[PDB]
């Protein structure tokens, strides 16, 4: 999921923004890691 | 020595930019001091647990590991610092 | 000093899932702490389950139920399938 | 109208809004109460700051939601204590 | 005008307290012992300050830099008669010496506020053999808060909504004033509806309205497995549906194919939010509408230049989109909550319309671009056109290495 | 005498706040729980004390959620709770 | 089934909460919330039993499930 987000961003490397974006957006893994905060993740558009 | 107004070091524009990252549109004036207080209470909670871990460790430095461990007790685990 | 890192294996997993993609050291630390956290979660759940059913040894059954509990639905299904396949290949070998 | 953008710019960025050194001094200030001569790791200071950043962001989300219920587009302090108490 | 002759004096000849007149919509002030009247339409605002024992009242007129945000602009009262001529902007006073000043200041506060339609041609009513009439029709916006049932008829030079079933009042709509007539059926909708969008809004009932609609409800929820209820509902829907289609053909022959009715493209529709409410968009032949629930807004596609998609990123089930018009005087609308799966449908529809589109993630004002482009329509093409939204150099990010 | 609206409701607020009794009926709730548990493992039996535990846990959850719902309504300047309040409360709870 | 949790009982719960006036949609929406929470608890309970190799949902397993959820219960288990 992180690489997929990175491919949307066009950047080859995965960054914690991509990591947090995937986690928050995917419902299932968002339930697994809801209490977690990803450092420098940011917040999703809304 | 002694420090003061460090919680006032949190700036009004910083609070407004935080609220806007969080989605707020128009911000009332009274928001700033209370957000400062909320941040303050959260920081004594975290720092108390971290310093307690260090006093157990017989160490004079508050390691990022102990920080993470305190956050884990608070139930707001963060990934990326130490391990 | 030796440092206990899942990073060496996580990089292999990253290349197999996505060959050309690379990883920042910051994201790599995210993954290392992630694997540590999930490992501790599942292992602790297995330990509590061993105590609860009075078993003195953790086994694949304890781990799979711990996965069933901690993971949510879809990841729980896929994880238990992949894990039972994994112990199956290990035992068949 | 720039207010409406000003939501949407910082949402993308991964930057830490709180300035680094006033947070360091605040953190050491709070530390002094529980113990002195404490020499924090810089990593520890950033770890504190990121968690504080996220906590406040979630708080303001809940606050704006409370206001939208109230038919108020302005966050009022009542929103803050309401969010804090419902979160528990 | 304030006054016209000497015979009409102020309320008192010795006006040793600052006087405010209500009948002639003006007030007098003495600037140091000799009079002057000024007008409410010539006024902007007033303000107060009290300091120690001294008091300072400020009164601001309507003038350049005061009534208008930017000078040298075009306004009705000051500029239109003379654009390069002396006016006054604001004055002050100090009347601590008498306890009569707050009273006149509050009379100012309400006098500033104390003080509107283009009249269409009268629609000729003719009861010919070809007469259109259907009942249980409700008009919206209604004349009064309560809901008005009545009938609707077509004539040769307008649309007439006859109230006599309720109150005999007459409302008239001019064919030239109608811009777009569109039908929307009950296919997945809770109403069956006829919308007429007008270019010259009309004053009716209690207020001034541009959008006019007539519909019938299709509600099924009741607060009072049987197949009889389902059969009755299906019969009602189908029979009234043939009635509506016949009526649509009748008005089509009445208009002789001029005022065409567009067919909803339910396949192309999507759950948008242009009016800050969950509404299902439904594109049409030439005018996209979202005609299910209020508040009800119509966007004319003839005056749309291009479209720009904002919030372009994965995991965005809501992303925004901008209509860049050919005329920028009117405000810009924002459809929100566009489904990801509907992006291909929007692209195909826009290609069919032959309108070039842009996809991007950056944000600037709409306000400053509108102001600058009214100031000069070509300045933005000079500074690079709509390609500026495309990012060429934002930042650089990388990492040292990751190995062990 | 004909009680004015609201007074009897306030009386019940005091009454059931004082009481320490189960406010949902045991067999209807047991039937409900069994209906949910059909999906996960069919023909499953229940320890009765376990059913009591599910019941009081649900009671605590719904009681706290109605407290949050009422707080949302009073924040909304409306005495009557609306569903809006329940969504707001759960959304803040997360 | 879920309809068995009826309007008088929802009113009683809301009065324990503090609510004075109640809207009508409250009953249905609260019924839905109860459905959801009961599913969440029971899934963990029955999973605990399948580990235990028992065919009955023990109250001890219920307490462990509520502990995992975090909505801990005291008294009906050791």
């Amino acid at each position: 999921l992180a690489g997929n987000a990175a491919r949307d961003n066009k950047k080859t490397r995965i960054i914690p923004r991509h990591l947090q974006l995937a986690v928050r957006n995917d419902e299932e893994l968002n339930k697994l890691l809801g209490r977690v905060t990803i450092a420098q993740g940011g917040v999703l558009p809304n | 020595k002694v420090l003061r107004d460090n919680i006032q070091g949190i700036t009004k524009p910083a609070i407004r930019r935080l609220a806007r990252r969080g989605g707020v549109k128009r911000i009332s004036g009274l928001i700033y001091e209370e957000t400062r207080g909320v941040l303050k209470v959260f920081l004594e909670n975290v720092i108390r647990d971290a310093v307690t871990y260090t006093e157990h460790a017989k160490r004079k430095t508050v390691t990022a590991m102990d920080v993470v461990y305190a956050l884990k007790r608070q139930g707001r685990t963060l990934y990326g610092f130490g391990g | 000093t030796r440092k206990e890192s899942y990073a060496i294996y996580v990089y292999k997993v990253l290349k197999q899932v996505h060959p050309d993609t690379g990883i920042s050291s910051k994201a790599m630390s995210i993954m290392n702490s992630f694997v540590n956290d999930v490992f501790e979660r599942i292992a602790g759940e297995a330990s509590r389950l061993a105590h609860y059913n009075k078993r003195s040894t953790i086994t694949s059954r304890e781990i799979q139920t711990a996965v069933r509990l901690l993971l949510p639905g879809e990841l729980a299904k896929h994880a238990v399938s992949e894990g039972t396949k994994a112990v199956t290949k290990y035992t068949s070998a | 109208t720039v207010a409406l953008r000003e939501i949407r710019r910082y949402q993308k960025s991964t930057e830490l809004l709180i300035r680094k050194l006033p947070f360091q001094r605040l953190v050491r200030e709070i530390a002094q109460d529980f113990k002195t001569d404490l020499r924090f790791q810089s990593s520890a200071v950033m770890a504190l700051q990121e968690a504080s950043e996220a906590y406040l962001v979630a708080l303001f989300e809940d606050t704006n939601l409370c206001a939208i219920h109230a038919k108020r587009v302005t966050i009022m302090p009542k929103d803050i204590q309401l969010a804090r108490r419902i979160r528990g | 005008e304030s006054y016209v002759r000497d015979s009409q004096l102020p309320t008192n000849i010795r006006d040793l307290r600052i006087h405010v007149d209500w009948k002639s919509q003006t007030i007098i002030l003495p600037i140091y012992g000799r009079p002057v009247p000024f007008h409410i339409n010539s006024y902007k605002n007033g303000s107060k300050n009290e300091e120690g024992e001294y008091t300072y009242l400020r009164l601001n007129f309507n003038s350049p830099g005061s009534s208008g945000g930017i000078s040298k602009k075009v306004e009705e009262l000051p500029y239109e008669e003379s654009a390069d001529n002396q006016f006054v902007r604001s004055i002050t006073l100090r009347s601590k010496d008498g306890d009569r000043m707050s009273e006149t200041f509050k009379q100012i506060a309400d006098l500033k506020k104390e003080a509107d339609v283009v009249q269409q041609d009268k629609l000729i009513e003719n009861k010919t053999g070809r007469t259109k009439r259907l009942d249980q029709i409700f008009v919206r916006p209604n004349p009064d808060t309560k809901r008005v049932p009545s009938t609707v008829f077509i004539h040769e030079n307008g649309i007439r909504f006859q109230s006599p079933l309720r109150t005999d009042s007459r409302i008239d709509i001019l064919f030239s004033n109608i811009k777009n007539l569109i039908f929307q059926s009950c296919k997945g909708e809770l109403i069956v509806v006829i919308h007429i969008h007008l270019k010259n809004p009309i004053l009716m009932g209690k207020k001034k309205i541009q959008d006019v609609q007539f519909y019938r409800e299709a509600s099924d929820m009741s607060v009072d497995d049987e197949l009889e209820q389902e059969q009755e509902e299906r019969r009602k829907r189908a029979a009234l549906d043939k009635e509506f289609k016949y009526f649509a053909d009748a008005i089509a022959e009445a208009s002789n194919g001029l005022l065409t009715v567009e067919n909803t493209f339910r396949d192309l529709g999507f759950q948008g939010v242009p009016n800050r409410s969950a509404v299902f968009c439904m594109p049409t032949t030439d005018c996209l509408v979202q005609l299910i629930e209020p508040p009800f807004l119509v966007i004319n596609l003839e005056e749309v230049e291009i479209c720009i998609l904002e919030r372009v990123q994965f995991g965005l089930k809501n992303f925004d989109m901008v209509f860049v018009y050919k005329d920028f005087n009117k405000p810009v609308t924002h459809i929100n909550t566009v489904p990801i799966e509907s992006l291909d449908f929007l692209k195909q529809w826009l290609t069919d319309m032959d309108i070039p589109y842009t996809v991007s993630t950056i944000n600037l004002n709409w306000a400053t671009i509108m102001k600058s482009l009214q100031d000069d329509p070509y300045q933005f093409f000079l500074d690079g056109g709509w390609n500026f939204l495309a990012t060429g150099s934002d930042d650089e990010a990388s990492d040292e290495s990751e190995e062990e």
